[PDB]
């Protein structure tokens, strides 16, 4: 309904939930950028079979929630860049129109504050040494600062065998 | 092992996996991918390394040499049927 | 609506690289991002999958060229008297100078598909010994495979 | 037959294999002593999962080899005391007739040159926070010093649901 | 896994021997022992029978190329003015200078195989009477079989 429940932890919103740091809204703020799994690096578990495995492969699902009342205005488009060119949990706190041909979900406050993406492991390679870009754009400007939480949930996850291979 | 017959000791044979760092210590080499390997009981210990497309591999003294009232091991390296050859090269 | 699909679009003959040998070499690192009206129409694509058609066109001003190619990982020659003009391993093609060769080397690549990356290179010489020749190297994308559309550059 | 593997682990004797450090038998020691779980304290994935979960449950298999020719003499008695009284992976270097009420396996080295004890394990209470202790006594003192190797490999092993407890 | 082939692997074209001639003659003894990057290959099995495809590159500098083949056992020519090179039982190929011949030599021995030995010789001579030019000769070892692997050859 809309408790989402994934291994320990618990969601509520419209494998575990790994909700990075609550980034504020200004009027004046551009945006945000999280390269993955670099955001995940430092993430507890993850953060440990991560560096432990040499090679690893794995999907996301990122939900991205803006704690807001029905009163504010403005909208973000949160897209998610495969292979982007030119940080940690922290992100990168910063032509448009076309970035909405890569996996895109608009959240509009007059209407929506949720968006989900499920992101698939996308390589040139089955298995890669641990590749894709979440950026958050404010394009309509917030008029009444509001609170934007991002909630990684890595997914059909596997790493390589080596290290608990027998050689018998 | 090539020494006499009444010699014995154990010897860890240790793998490291590509991308990770060579042991300093039995502990490190016992602790990841080994097999404890005693001389006296079988002469001879055939490891078989995972697939790679490159790792380290090393050996360590469990417990000293017991002689009899320098002796020597030979290595012996092949490829098993599952090892391609891709591109030419002069 | 057929020159919409991507062999259509993307596998067409553009001229990638020219240059002139004397009677002595040149080598080329084939990059097909030395040619912009040809990178600005793949570099809206993440990976892609390619083989290879290489149709070398050369002219005399003022013989014999061994256009030789190198697969992905071996030396390039660094003289006009070197050995690896004369190794086995490495293919060359012997023409005349006027006329034009052709020959087709397959999707050489290490992962998958070509990221928008080890193509090899080509080697320039004349063989007689004891004129400026101009070399254009025509190549066309066969087979071609495209996989995740990304926004156009505009700078 | 005589190459027993278990997980990455391999021996050679007639859950994985943690060998401790190899002890030397000289004509004047008394013996040795190890407590466990605290041999394994520090033995990797098994020292990290003893102290991260506040309780636990393993029984153990100690195989005990000393490497050595057919010329010495001498016999050890391997036993294992449940919940003895007045060390880390070192052990505490050294009436005793009555041990034998314990479950032990003299090694002779005219005959014999290794043990084998499969330890369940033994409480008061089914789980508890991380019992028993091995030691080994020469009896016979021996004739020509020689190697002492212990293997302990933890099996059928438990730890609490706690920490792992989804609340919703 | 083509490339492991024994015709993959020893079945290619390479550079054996290369002359020049005036308009006088010039004879080798066939010996595939003279490209060491080819005997290093070969000389890590015993007996090996192969085939020959023989494709010679005539190229001038300052014409006809008569390249005749001479069987095992016959003789090769002294001069320019010989009867060798007028006779029939001996085979010969005429071709243009500039461009390029290809014939191909049968398994020619007195054991079945060869053990790393008689393959014959070519001569080569310019018809025109009363220039330089440089003779390439290109060997393919085709139809290979191999039968004792040696150790390689370290010195």
């Amino acid at each position: 309904v809309q408790q989402i429940t994934l291994g320990n932890s618990t969601i509520t919103t419209q494998c575990r939930f790994y909700t990075l740091d609550s980034k504020t809204w200004t009027t004046g703020s551009k945006g945000w950028c999280w390269k993955l799994p670099d955001a995940l690096k430092d993430m507890g578990v993850f953060g440990q079979n991560m560096f432990f495995h040499s090679l690893g492969r794995s999907g996301y699902t990122v939900h991205v929630q803006c704690n807001a009342t029905k009163f504010h205005s403005g909208c973000l488009l949160v897209v998610v860049i495969p292979e982007h060119q030119l940080p940690g949990e922290r992100g990168i706190d910063l032509l448009l129109g076309n970035l909405l041909i890569f996996p895109h979900q608009f959240i509009n406050l007059r209407t929506n504050n949720t968006a989900t993406i499920v992101i698939p492991y996308i390589n040139s390679v089955p298995i890669d040494s641990m590749n894709v870009s979440l950026m958050v754009i404010p394009i309509a400007p917030l008029t009444v600062s509001l609170p934007i939480t991002v909630t990684i949930a890595p997914m059909c996850t596997e790493f390589s065998g080596i290290r608990s291979k027998s050689i018998v | 092992y090539t020494g006499p017959a009444l010699s014995s000791a154990k010897l860890i044979l240790a793998y490291t996996p590509p991308g990770a760092r060579g042991p300093q210590d039995r502990r490190e080499a016992m602790l990841g991918t080994h097999v404890v390997w005693d001389i006296g009981l079988q002469s001879t210990i055939v490891m078989t390394i995972p697939w790679t497309s490159a790792g380290f591999l090393s050996c360590w003294y469990q417990t000293s040499l017991i002689l009899p009232p320098q002796v020597y091991l030979l290595s012996f390296i092949s490829a098993c049927p599952d090892f391609k050859l891709r591109l030419m090269k002069d | 609506g057929s020159e919409t699909d991507v062999e259509c679009f993307l596998g067409r003959a553009a001229c990638v690289h020219v240059t002139e040998i004397q009677n002595l070499f040149n080598d080329w690192k084939i990059n097909l991002s030395s040619l912009v009206q040809l990178r600005k129409k793949l570099e809206l694509f993440t990976y892609v999958r390619f083989d290879s058609e290489y149709t070398i066109l050369a002219t005399a001003s003022q013989l014999v060229v061994q256009a030789m190619y190198v697969p992905p990982g071996a030396p390039n020659p660094k003289e006009w008297d070197d050995y690896t003009w004369q190794s086995a391993s490495n293919p060359s093609v012997f023409f005349k100078v006027g006329d034009t060769s052709r020959f087709s080397v397959p999707y050489v690549g290490l992962a998958s598909a070509y990221n928008c990356n080890h193509m090899g290179s080509m080697a320039f010489r004349i063989v007689n010994e004891h004129t400026l020749v101009k070399i254009r190297v025509y190549h066309r994308a066969k087979h071609v495979e495209a996989w995740i559309p990304r926004a156009p550059r505009a700078l």
